[PDB]
RNA sequence: CAUCCGGGUGUUGUCUCCAUAGAAACAGGUAAAGCUGUCCGUUACUGUGGGCUUGCCAUAUUUUUUGGAACUUUUC
Protein backbone atom coordinates (compact mmCIF):
# COMPACT_ATOMS: atom_id res chain seq x y z
CA UNK A 1 0.00 0.00 0.00
CA UNK A 2 3.01 2.13 -0.87
CA UNK A 3 4.23 4.50 -3.67
CA UNK A 4 7.88 3.23 -2.77
CA UNK A 5 7.04 -0.13 -3.72
CA UNK A 6 7.24 1.44 -7.53
CA UNK A 7 10.54 2.45 -7.45
CA UNK A 8 11.79 -0.94 -6.66
CA UNK A 9 10.20 -1.60 -10.48
CA UNK A 10 12.03 1.23 -11.26
CA UNK A 11 15.47 -1.09 -11.03
CA UNK A 12 18.46 -0.10 -14.65
CA UNK A 13 17.10 3.24 -15.85
CA UNK A 14 18.97 6.70 -15.52
CA UNK A 15 17.40 9.53 -13.71
CA UNK A 16 19.17 13.07 -12.89
CA UNK A 17 18.43 13.37 -9.53
CA UNK A 18 17.99 16.21 -7.05
CA UNK A 19 18.74 16.41 -3.52
CA UNK A 20 17.50 18.93 -0.32
CA UNK A 21 21.44 19.64 -0.74
CA UNK A 22 20.97 21.27 -4.14
CA UNK A 23 23.00 18.60 -5.74
CA UNK A 24 22.24 16.69 -9.44
CA UNK A 25 23.43 12.97 -10.23
CA UNK A 26 23.16 11.35 -13.50
CA UNK A 27 23.46 7.57 -12.93
CA UNK A 28 21.64 4.11 -13.71
CA UNK A 29 19.42 2.73 -11.09
CA UNK A 30 20.94 -0.92 -9.85
CA UNK A 31 18.46 -1.38 -6.28
CA UNK A 32 15.93 0.42 -4.63
CA UNK A 33 14.95 0.11 -0.80
CA UNK A 34 11.14 0.54 1.23
CA UNK A 35 13.55 3.05 3.00
CA UNK A 36 14.35 4.70 0.03
CA UNK A 37 17.81 4.11 -0.34
CA UNK A 38 19.34 4.00 -3.73
CA UNK A 39 22.48 2.76 -5.16
CA UNK A 40 23.71 4.23 -8.27
CA UNK A 41 26.16 2.44 -11.15
CA UNK A 42 28.14 4.81 -13.30
CA UNK A 43 27.77 7.72 -12.26
CA UNK A 44 28.39 11.38 -12.53
CA UNK A 45 27.11 13.89 -9.96
CA UNK A 46 27.99 17.80 -9.60
CA UNK A 47 27.97 19.52 -6.41
CA UNK A 48 32.00 22.71 -7.58
CA UNK A 49 32.63 21.30 -11.01
CA UNK A 50 31.26 17.78 -11.78
CA UNK A 51 32.97 14.55 -11.01
CA UNK A 52 32.39 11.50 -12.23
CA UNK A 53 32.04 8.17 -9.37
CA UNK A 54 31.33 4.52 -9.88
CA UNK A 55 29.26 3.14 -7.00
CA UNK A 56 26.86 6.46 -5.36
CA UNK A 57 24.84 5.66 -2.66
CA UNK A 58 16.10 11.15 3.58
CA UNK A 59 17.49 13.78 1.28
CA UNK A 60 16.02 12.33 -1.91
CA UNK A 61 13.69 15.47 -3.25
CA UNK A 62 12.75 14.12 -6.74
CA UNK A 63 13.82 11.44 -9.61
CA UNK A 64 12.71 12.78 -13.40
CA UNK A 65 12.20 9.56 -14.73
CA UNK A 66 13.02 8.73 -18.25
CA UNK A 67 10.30 9.30 -20.73
CA UNK A 68 10.42 6.04 -22.20
CA UNK A 69 8.96 4.18 -19.00
CA UNK A 70 4.97 3.13 -19.62
CA UNK A 71 3.16 4.15 -15.84
CA UNK A 72 0.52 2.58 -15.95
CA UNK A 73 1.67 -0.85 -15.84
CA UNK A 74 4.25 -0.17 -13.36
CA UNK A 75 1.30 1.49 -10.70
CA UNK A 76 0.14 -2.42 -10.31
CA UNK A 77 1.05 -4.62 -8.10
CA UNK B 1 -7.78 -0.36 8.93
CA UNK B 2 -8.68 3.12 9.48
CA UNK B 3 -5.59 4.06 6.38
CA UNK B 4 -8.99 3.27 4.15
CA UNK B 5 -11.57 5.28 6.19
CA UNK B 6 -9.80 8.72 5.64
CA UNK B 7 -8.82 8.27 1.79
CA UNK B 8 -12.75 8.83 1.34
CA UNK B 9 -13.50 11.52 3.61
CA UNK B 10 -10.60 13.78 4.45
CA UNK B 11 -8.06 16.43 2.49
CA UNK B 12 -6.39 13.52 0.70
CA UNK B 13 -9.97 12.89 -0.60
CA UNK B 14 -9.58 15.97 -3.34
CA UNK B 15 -6.56 14.65 -4.40
CA UNK B 16 -8.30 11.64 -5.29
CA UNK B 17 -11.27 13.29 -6.76
CA UNK B 18 -8.95 15.86 -8.56
CA UNK B 19 -6.57 13.19 -9.99
CA UNK B 20 -9.53 10.95 -11.28
CA UNK B 21 -11.06 14.20 -13.00
CA UNK B 22 -7.66 14.06 -15.02
CA UNK B 23 -7.45 16.99 -13.46
CA UNK B 24 -4.21 19.97 -13.17
CA UNK B 25 -2.46 21.14 -9.87
CA UNK B 26 -0.39 24.12 -8.51
CA UNK B 27 2.37 22.99 -5.90
CA UNK B 28 4.18 25.34 -3.34
CA UNK B 29 7.29 23.47 -2.84
CA UNK B 30 9.66 24.11 0.53
CA UNK B 31 12.48 24.84 -2.32
CA UNK B 32 11.00 28.17 -3.20
CA UNK B 33 10.34 26.53 -6.73
CA UNK B 34 6.42 26.29 -7.56
CA UNK B 35 5.21 23.38 -9.30
CA UNK B 36 2.85 22.94 -11.89
CA UNK B 37 1.29 20.16 -13.70
CA UNK B 38 -0.67 16.93 -13.69
CA UNK B 39 -0.79 13.88 -11.02
CA UNK B 40 -0.85 10.55 -12.11
CA UNK B 41 -0.77 8.81 -8.62
CA UNK B 42 -0.11 9.79 -4.74
CA UNK B 43 0.26 8.47 -1.38
CA UNK B 44 0.02 9.02 2.56
CA UNK B 45 2.92 10.95 2.93
CA UNK B 46 2.13 12.97 0.01
CA UNK B 47 4.56 11.08 -2.71
CA UNK B 48 3.42 11.87 -5.80
CA UNK B 49 4.11 10.72 -9.36
CA UNK B 50 4.22 14.34 -11.78
CA UNK B 51 3.79 14.78 -15.53
CA UNK B 52 4.46 17.34 -17.78
CA UNK B 53 5.61 19.16 -14.92
CA UNK B 54 6.81 23.18 -15.31
CA UNK B 55 8.16 24.80 -12.57
CA UNK B 56 8.19 28.60 -11.52
CA UNK B 57 11.07 30.68 -9.82
CA UNK B 58 12.73 33.74 -9.46
CA UNK B 59 16.51 34.55 -9.26
CA UNK B 60 18.96 37.49 -9.13
CA UNK B 61 22.10 38.12 -11.07
CA UNK B 62 20.74 42.10 -10.39
CA UNK B 63 16.86 41.72 -10.97
CA UNK B 64 13.84 39.30 -10.89
CA UNK B 65 13.97 36.50 -13.57
CA UNK B 66 11.48 33.81 -13.62
CA UNK B 67 12.25 30.23 -15.89
CA UNK B 68 10.73 27.24 -16.56
CA UNK B 69 11.62 23.73 -17.87
CA UNK B 70 9.30 20.63 -18.91
CA UNK B 71 9.31 17.45 -17.62
CA UNK B 72 7.75 14.28 -18.11
CA UNK B 73 8.05 12.07 -15.84
CA UNK B 74 8.70 13.17 -11.72
CA UNK B 75 8.37 11.57 -8.41
CA UNK B 76 8.28 14.22 -5.89
CA UNK B 77 9.46 13.31 -2.17
CA UNK B 78 6.12 14.55 -0.30
CA UNK B 79 8.31 16.16 2.60
CA UNK B 80 9.42 18.59 -0.05
CA UNK B 81 5.72 19.73 -0.26
CA UNK B 82 4.29 22.66 1.57
CA UNK B 83 0.95 23.25 0.12
CA UNK B 84 -1.18 21.92 -2.49
CA UNK B 85 -3.81 23.70 -4.59
CA UNK B 86 -6.07 21.82 -6.49
CA UNK B 87 -7.37 23.62 -9.05
CA UNK B 88 -10.34 22.47 -11.40
CA UNK B 89 -10.41 23.43 -15.52
CA UNK B 90 -14.33 23.60 -15.06
CA UNK C 1 13.29 3.89 25.00
CA UNK C 2 12.58 6.42 27.32
CA UNK C 3 15.33 5.92 29.47
CA UNK C 4 14.46 7.83 32.83
CA UNK C 5 17.32 10.09 33.29
CA UNK C 6 20.27 10.11 36.10
CA UNK C 7 19.28 13.46 37.54
CA UNK C 8 18.37 11.99 41.21
CA UNK C 9 21.67 13.19 42.30
CA UNK C 10 20.51 16.97 41.43
CA UNK C 11 17.09 16.55 42.74
CA UNK C 12 16.86 20.21 45.30
CA UNK C 13 20.46 21.38 44.62
CA UNK C 14 21.15 24.59 42.54
CA UNK C 15 21.92 24.33 38.80
CA UNK C 16 23.10 26.60 35.95
CA UNK C 17 21.01 25.29 33.24
CA UNK C 18 21.91 26.42 29.24
CA UNK C 19 18.97 26.67 26.64
CA UNK C 20 18.38 27.12 22.78
CA UNK C 21 19.15 30.54 21.97
CA UNK C 22 21.84 31.70 24.22
CA UNK C 23 19.77 31.77 27.12
CA UNK C 24 20.70 30.86 30.72
CA UNK C 25 18.90 30.45 34.33
CA UNK C 26 19.52 28.93 37.80
CA UNK C 27 17.09 27.18 40.19
CA UNK C 28 16.82 24.67 42.56
CA UNK C 29 15.96 21.60 40.54
CA UNK C 30 12.38 19.87 41.81
CA UNK C 31 11.91 16.99 39.27
CA UNK C 32 12.48 15.99 35.88
CA UNK C 33 10.94 14.16 32.61
CA UNK C 34 11.55 10.71 30.48
CA UNK C 35 12.20 13.75 27.74
CA UNK C 36 14.52 15.85 29.99
CA UNK C 37 11.44 18.47 30.79
CA UNK C 38 12.45 20.26 34.11
CA UNK C 39 11.24 21.59 37.26
CA UNK C 40 13.03 24.87 38.76
CA UNK C 41 12.26 27.15 41.34
CA UNK C 42 13.63 30.41 42.24
CA UNK C 43 14.08 31.21 38.86
CA UNK C 44 16.26 33.87 38.02
CA UNK C 45 17.59 34.86 34.80
CA UNK C 46 20.74 35.81 33.61
CA UNK C 47 20.29 38.41 30.43
CA UNK C 48 23.93 40.50 33.11
CA UNK C 49 20.47 41.95 34.83
CA UNK C 50 19.10 39.12 36.58
CA UNK C 51 15.57 39.27 37.49
CA UNK C 52 13.82 36.98 40.09
CA UNK C 53 10.59 34.74 38.41
CA UNK C 54 9.73 32.00 40.56
CA UNK C 55 9.33 27.44 36.10
CA UNK C 56 9.03 24.26 33.72
CA UNK C 57 11.88 24.79 31.38
CA UNK C 58 11.08 21.87 28.20
CA UNK C 59 13.29 19.19 26.98
CA UNK C 60 13.75 19.50 23.83
CA UNK C 61 15.44 22.90 24.33
CA UNK C 62 18.07 21.96 27.17
CA UNK C 63 21.70 21.93 26.30
CA UNK C 64 23.31 21.52 29.19
CA UNK C 65 22.80 21.10 32.83
CA UNK C 66 25.78 22.44 35.55
CA UNK C 67 26.30 22.52 39.22
CA UNK C 68 27.80 25.67 40.65
CA UNK C 69 28.87 24.84 44.28
CA UNK C 70 30.55 21.41 44.33
CA UNK D 1 17.12 -5.80 3.14
CA UNK D 2 20.39 -4.23 3.33
CA UNK D 3 21.67 -6.90 1.27
CA UNK D 4 23.97 -4.18 -1.04
CA UNK D 5 25.11 -2.86 2.51
CA UNK D 6 27.15 -5.55 3.68
CA UNK D 7 28.60 -5.88 0.63
CA UNK D 8 30.52 -2.58 1.04
CA UNK D 9 31.81 -3.75 4.81
CA UNK D 10 35.63 -3.17 4.94
CA UNK D 11 36.37 -0.69 1.64
CA UNK D 12 37.83 2.78 1.76
CA UNK D 13 34.74 4.95 1.24
CA UNK D 14 34.20 8.29 0.46
CA UNK D 15 31.05 9.68 2.54
CA UNK D 16 29.32 13.40 1.61
CA UNK D 17 27.71 14.72 5.20
CA UNK D 18 25.23 17.61 5.14
CA UNK D 19 27.67 20.10 6.25
CA UNK D 20 29.49 19.89 3.40
CA UNK D 21 32.77 17.86 4.68
CA UNK D 22 33.72 14.25 3.28
CA UNK D 23 34.87 11.45 5.24
CA UNK D 24 37.30 8.75 4.04
CA UNK D 25 38.22 4.99 5.09
CA UNK D 26 37.50 1.44 5.58
CA UNK D 27 34.09 0.46 6.84
CA UNK D 28 33.90 -1.55 10.14
CA UNK D 29 30.29 -1.05 11.00
CA UNK D 30 26.80 -0.40 9.85
CA UNK D 31 23.27 0.40 11.28
CA UNK D 32 19.85 0.27 10.55
CA UNK D 33 19.66 4.10 10.81
CA UNK D 34 23.16 4.12 8.70
CA UNK D 35 25.16 4.70 11.78
CA UNK D 36 28.32 4.15 9.58
CA UNK D 37 31.73 3.62 12.01
CA UNK D 38 34.73 4.33 9.90
CA UNK D 39 38.57 3.16 10.68
CA UNK D 40 41.80 5.80 10.13
CA UNK D 41 39.37 8.49 9.13
CA UNK D 42 40.31 11.97 7.39
CA UNK D 43 38.16 14.91 6.84
CA UNK D 44 38.62 17.17 3.82
CA UNK D 45 36.79 20.48 4.11
CA UNK D 46 37.04 22.70 1.43
CA UNK D 47 43.75 22.37 0.00
CA UNK D 48 43.38 21.03 2.98
CA UNK D 49 43.17 17.90 6.17
CA UNK D 50 42.91 16.68 9.44
CA UNK D 51 43.59 12.98 11.12
CA UNK D 52 40.77 11.84 13.61
CA UNK D 53 41.46 7.96 14.04
CA UNK D 54 38.03 5.65 14.49
CA UNK D 55 34.57 8.18 14.13
CA UNK D 56 31.27 7.01 14.66
CA UNK D 57 28.64 9.09 12.16
CA UNK D 58 24.57 9.47 12.35
CA UNK D 59 22.18 8.80 9.85
CA UNK D 60 21.30 12.27 9.86
CA UNK D 61 24.75 13.94 9.02
CA UNK D 62 25.34 11.18 6.18
CA UNK D 63 24.51 12.41 2.53
CA UNK D 64 25.97 10.10 -0.08
CA UNK D 65 28.58 7.39 -0.55
CA UNK D 66 30.75 6.17 -2.42
CA UNK D 67 33.64 3.44 -2.64
CA UNK D 68 37.31 4.67 -3.15
CA UNK D 69 38.69 1.44 -3.41
CA UNK D 70 38.84 -2.27 -3.31
CA UNK D 71 38.51 -4.18 0.02
CA UNK D 72 42.08 -4.36 1.46
CA UNK D 73 43.74 -7.95 2.31
CA UNK E 1 23.18 -2.29 16.35
CA UNK E 2 26.96 -2.50 16.41
CA UNK E 3 27.64 1.47 15.63
CA UNK E 4 26.25 1.82 19.43
CA UNK E 5 27.80 -0.80 21.22
CA UNK E 6 31.25 0.49 20.19
CA UNK E 7 30.15 4.00 22.34
CA UNK E 8 29.52 2.29 25.09
CA UNK E 9 32.66 0.26 25.19
CA UNK E 10 34.34 3.89 24.62
CA UNK E 11 32.82 4.98 28.07
CA UNK E 12 35.83 5.31 30.56
CA UNK E 13 38.05 6.65 27.62
CA UNK E 14 38.59 10.45 26.53
CA UNK E 15 36.27 11.05 23.41
CA UNK E 16 35.73 13.92 21.18
CA UNK E 17 32.42 14.81 19.09
CA UNK E 18 30.79 16.98 17.07
CA UNK E 19 27.58 19.07 17.31
CA UNK E 20 24.52 20.59 15.10
CA UNK E 21 25.93 23.67 17.20
CA UNK E 22 28.97 23.71 15.55
CA UNK E 23 31.29 23.27 18.89
CA UNK E 24 33.38 19.97 19.93
CA UNK E 25 33.56 18.66 23.55
CA UNK E 26 36.63 16.15 24.81
CA UNK E 27 36.34 14.56 27.71
CA UNK E 28 35.99 10.99 29.63
CA UNK E 29 32.93 9.29 29.05
CA UNK E 30 30.63 7.95 31.92
CA UNK E 31 27.87 6.79 30.57
CA UNK E 32 26.26 6.74 26.81
CA UNK E 33 22.58 5.22 25.72
CA UNK E 34 20.92 3.96 22.91
CA UNK E 35 19.37 7.08 22.31
CA UNK E 36 22.93 8.72 21.98
CA UNK E 37 23.10 10.55 25.09
CA UNK E 38 26.28 11.04 27.06
CA UNK E 39 27.32 11.97 30.13
CA UNK E 40 31.18 13.22 30.72
CA UNK E 41 33.52 14.87 32.79
CA UNK E 42 36.07 17.46 32.53
CA UNK E 43 35.06 18.72 29.24
CA UNK E 44 37.43 20.69 27.44
CA UNK E 45 34.78 23.07 25.05
CA UNK E 46 35.94 24.42 21.58
CA UNK E 47 33.39 26.27 19.16
CA UNK E 48 33.94 27.76 15.83
CA UNK E 49 35.48 31.29 16.96
CA UNK E 50 37.76 28.78 19.26
CA UNK E 51 36.66 29.74 22.42
CA UNK E 52 37.97 27.34 25.07
CA UNK E 53 36.20 26.81 28.34
CA UNK E 54 35.75 24.03 31.41
CA UNK E 55 32.51 22.71 32.22
CA UNK E 56 32.40 19.89 35.07
CA UNK E 57 29.20 17.48 34.05
CA UNK E 58 27.17 17.57 30.89
CA UNK E 59 24.12 15.60 29.48
CA UNK E 60 22.99 15.76 25.67
CA UNK E 61 20.59 14.73 23.39
CA UNK E 62 21.89 12.19 20.60
CA UNK E 63 20.13 14.08 17.75
CA UNK E 64 22.40 17.51 18.47
CA UNK E 65 25.29 14.86 18.01
CA UNK E 66 26.97 14.81 14.27
CA UNK E 67 29.49 12.11 15.06
CA UNK E 68 32.26 11.27 17.68
CA UNK E 69 35.94 10.23 17.78
CA UNK E 70 36.77 6.85 19.60
CA UNK E 71 40.42 5.51 21.24
CA UNK E 72 42.55 3.56 18.43
CA UNK E 73 42.17 0.20 20.23
CA UNK E 74 38.67 0.23 19.93
CA UNK E 75 39.00 -1.27 16.68
CA UNK E 76 40.25 -4.84 17.44
CA UNK E 77 36.94 -5.09 18.92
CA UNK E 78 34.61 -7.94 18.62
CA UNK E 79 31.56 -7.14 15.99
CA UNK F 1 9.14 15.00 42.25
CA UNK F 2 6.77 16.37 39.81
CA UNK F 3 6.59 14.78 36.05
CA UNK F 4 6.18 16.86 33.16
CA UNK F 5 2.53 16.28 32.24
CA UNK F 6 1.07 16.21 35.61
CA UNK F 7 2.46 19.51 35.71
CA UNK F 8 0.42 20.82 32.57
CA UNK F 9 -2.24 19.48 34.20
CA UNK F 10 -1.99 21.90 37.24
CA UNK F 11 -2.28 25.12 34.79
CA UNK F 12 -5.66 23.95 33.64
CA UNK F 13 -7.54 23.63 36.96
CA UNK F 14 -6.10 27.06 38.38
CA UNK F 15 -6.95 28.64 34.69
CA UNK F 16 -3.22 30.10 35.16
CA UNK F 17 -1.74 32.63 32.57
CA UNK F 18 0.98 31.17 30.77
CA UNK F 19 3.69 32.48 28.39
CA UNK F 20 4.76 30.55 25.71
CA UNK F 21 8.10 30.47 23.31
CA UNK F 22 8.69 29.04 19.81
CA UNK F 23 11.51 27.01 18.42
CA UNK F 24 13.57 28.95 16.25
CA UNK F 25 12.09 32.79 17.04
CA UNK F 26 13.35 34.07 20.09
CA UNK F 27 11.71 37.46 18.64
CA UNK F 28 8.10 36.10 19.05
CA UNK F 29 6.24 35.02 22.43
CA UNK F 30 2.72 34.17 23.22
CA UNK F 31 0.41 34.40 25.69
CA UNK F 32 -2.95 33.23 27.30
CA UNK F 33 -4.99 30.33 29.81
CA UNK F 34 -4.99 26.54 28.76
CA UNK F 35 -8.01 25.40 28.29
CA UNK F 36 -6.93 21.69 27.17
CA UNK F 37 -3.98 19.90 25.46
CA UNK F 38 -2.94 16.35 24.66
CA UNK F 39 -0.06 13.07 24.53
CA UNK F 40 1.78 14.85 21.37
CA UNK F 41 1.63 18.07 22.88
CA UNK F 42 -0.83 20.19 21.50
CA UNK F 43 -2.45 23.20 23.28
CA UNK F 44 -5.24 25.42 23.04
CA UNK F 45 -5.03 29.29 24.41
CA UNK F 46 -7.74 31.22 25.77
CA UNK F 47 -7.29 34.95 25.46
CA UNK F 48 -4.04 34.56 23.58
CA UNK F 49 -1.71 37.21 23.09
CA UNK F 50 1.33 37.96 20.41
CA UNK F 51 4.27 39.40 21.98
CA UNK F 52 9.20 45.48 21.10
CA UNK F 53 6.44 44.97 23.24
CA UNK F 54 3.91 45.07 20.18
CA UNK F 55 1.03 43.28 22.23
CA UNK F 56 -1.35 41.64 19.76
CA UNK F 57 -4.16 39.60 20.04
CA UNK F 58 -9.33 30.79 21.25
CA UNK F 59 -5.89 29.81 19.11
CA UNK F 60 -4.36 26.14 18.94
CA UNK F 61 -0.39 25.32 18.74
CA UNK F 62 1.31 22.15 17.28
CA UNK F 63 3.80 20.54 19.74
CA UNK F 64 6.60 20.98 17.50
CA UNK F 65 6.85 24.29 17.80
CA UNK F 66 7.23 24.87 21.55
CA UNK F 67 10.04 25.55 24.01
CA UNK F 68 9.47 26.51 26.97
CA UNK F 69 5.66 26.72 29.26
CA UNK F 70 6.24 29.02 32.17
CA UNK F 71 3.66 30.57 34.78
CA UNK F 72 2.62 33.95 35.20
C1' C G 1 64.44 -56.88 37.39
C1' A G 2 62.46 -60.46 33.97
C1' U G 3 58.77 -64.02 31.69
C1' C G 4 53.63 -65.05 30.28
C1' C G 5 48.24 -64.21 28.80
C1' G G 6 46.21 -59.94 26.29
C1' G G 7 45.11 -54.41 23.34
C1' G G 8 45.11 -50.43 20.16
C1' U G 9 47.57 -47.36 16.24
C1' G G 10 50.15 -46.72 11.76
C1' U G 11 51.97 -49.01 7.25
C1' U G 12 52.57 -53.02 3.52
C1' G G 13 51.02 -57.30 1.01
C1' U G 14 46.73 -60.23 0.41
C1' C G 15 41.44 -62.59 0.83
C1' U G 16 35.65 -62.26 0.69
C1' C G 17 31.47 -59.43 -0.36
C1' C G 18 30.26 -55.46 -2.80
C1' A G 19 30.21 -51.11 -5.77
C1' U G 20 30.15 -47.58 -12.04
C1' A G 21 32.70 -43.10 -13.65
C1' G G 22 36.96 -42.30 -15.30
C1' A G 23 40.64 -37.67 -16.71
C1' A G 24 41.74 -43.84 -12.54
C1' A G 25 45.98 -39.58 -18.35
C1' C G 26 51.02 -37.76 -18.20
C1' A G 27 55.86 -36.17 -15.48
C1' G G 28 58.54 -34.92 -11.13
C1' G G 29 60.00 -37.56 -4.67
C1' U G 30 60.16 -37.86 0.16
C1' A G 31 59.81 -41.91 5.45
C1' A G 32 54.31 -40.79 3.43
C1' A G 33 50.25 -38.97 -0.14
C1' G G 34 46.60 -35.21 -6.11
C1' C G 35 52.58 -33.50 -2.36
C1' U G 36 53.40 -30.63 -6.79
C1' G G 37 52.74 -29.18 -12.30
C1' U G 38 49.65 -30.56 -16.29
C1' C G 39 45.00 -32.64 -16.47
C1' C G 40 39.71 -33.78 -16.68
C1' G G 41 34.05 -34.32 -14.35
C1' U G 42 29.82 -30.43 -13.26
C1' U G 43 30.58 -25.80 -14.10
C1' A G 44 32.27 -19.75 -14.24
C1' C G 45 25.90 -15.99 -16.81
C1' U G 46 20.24 -17.76 -17.43
C1' G G 47 14.59 -20.48 -16.16
C1' U G 48 11.94 -24.85 -13.83
C1' G G 49 13.13 -28.10 -8.94
C1' G G 50 15.50 -28.74 -3.52
C1' G G 51 17.88 -26.52 1.34
C1' C G 52 19.17 -21.63 4.29
C1' U G 53 23.27 -18.44 5.96
C1' U G 54 19.67 -14.23 4.77
C1' G G 55 15.47 -9.51 4.34
C1' C G 56 15.15 -9.37 10.72
C1' C G 57 8.90 -8.64 10.96
C1' A G 58 6.04 -2.90 8.06
C1' U G 59 6.68 3.45 13.32
C1' A G 60 4.55 10.37 9.07
C1' U G 61 3.05 13.38 16.05
C1' U G 62 9.74 15.20 20.71
C1' U G 63 16.76 11.27 20.38
C1' U G 64 18.26 9.32 13.50
C1' U G 65 14.44 7.70 7.08
C1' U G 66 8.28 12.12 5.45
C1' G G 67 12.86 17.95 7.04
C1' G G 68 13.36 24.66 11.00
C1' A G 69 13.30 24.75 5.96
C1' A G 70 13.62 28.78 2.69
C1' C G 71 15.98 33.33 1.65
C1' U G 72 19.14 37.61 1.82
C1' U G 73 23.62 40.56 2.85
C1' U G 74 28.53 42.07 4.44
C1' U G 75 33.80 40.79 5.31
C1' C G 76 38.81 38.20 3.14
Amino acid sequence: MKLVNFLKKLRNEQVTIELKNGTTVWGTLQSVSPQMNAILTDVKLTLQQPTASDNIANTIRQIILPDSLNLDSLLVD
Amino acid sequence: ELEEFEFKHGPMSLINDAMVTRTPVIISLRNNHKIIARVKAFDRHCNMVLENVKELWTEKKKNVINRERFISKLFLRGDSVIVVLKTPVE
Amino acid sequence: MVSTPELKKYMDKKILLNINGSRKVAGILRGYDIFLNVVLDDAMEINANNHQLGTVIRGNSIISLEALDA
Amino acid sequence: HSSRLANLIDYKLRVLTQDGRVYIGQLMAFDKHMNLVLNECIEERVVEKRVLGLTILRGEQILSTVVEDKPLL
Amino acid sequence: GIPVKLLNEAQGHIVSLELTTGATYRGKLVESEDSMNVQLRDVIATEPQGAVTHMDQIFVRGSQIKFIVVPDLLKNAPL
Amino acid sequence: MVPPINCIFNFLQQQTPVTIWLFEQIGIRIKGKIVGFDEFMNVVIDEAVEIKEDVEKKILLKGDNITLITSA
